[PDB]
């Protein structure tokens, strides 16, 4: 939930650095929704990286 | 001051070069006057302004 | 206040710490901080809400 603000363009940090970078001129839209009851498991949901 | 009319001219010349010379060293609302300054402190999205 | 002279400073490990949930430069880039040479730094260290 932090890395959002990475994901919007003209940022930087470790996943603008070398995870997922937009262009400076980026057009379109970004949509984004809580995934904690899709995704997260009581051992730790090691499965993202 | 017999030559005053050419010496007009050449003042005039002289003067508007100054001037025009001198218009580099505003900042016109930037953070720096110096391109160099400017593009060696910000980054690419932050300095085109 | 603390007045941060006569030394070499890198700044590269206080942008890739993680633990900082705000890290905003208002004049400079962090990335480009490393690139810099200041007259003299000030340090103000507080807890806000």
């Amino acid at each position: 939930g932090d890395e959002v603000r990475q994901i919007a363009p003209g940022q930087t940090g470790k996943i603008a650095d070398y995870n997922y970078k937009l262009p400076d001129d980026f057009t379109g839209c970004v949509i984004a929704w809580n995934s904690n009851n899709l995704d997260s498991k009581v051992g730790g949901n090691y499965n993202y990286l | 001051s017999a030559l005053g009319k050419l010496q007009d001219v050449v003042n005039q010349n002289a003067q508007a070069l100054n001037t025009l010379v001198k218009q580099l060293s505003s900042n016109f609302g930037a953070i720096s006057s110096v391109l160099n300054d400017i593009l060696s402190r910000l980054d690419p999205p932050e300095a085109e302004v | 206040r603390k007045r941060i002279s006569n030394c070499v400073a890198d700044y590269s490990v206080l942008y890739n710490s993680a633990s900082f949930s705000t890290f905003k430069c208002y004049g400079v880039s962090p990335t480009k901080l490393n690139d810099l040479c200041f007259t003299n730094v000030y340090a103000d260290s507080f807890v806000i809400r």
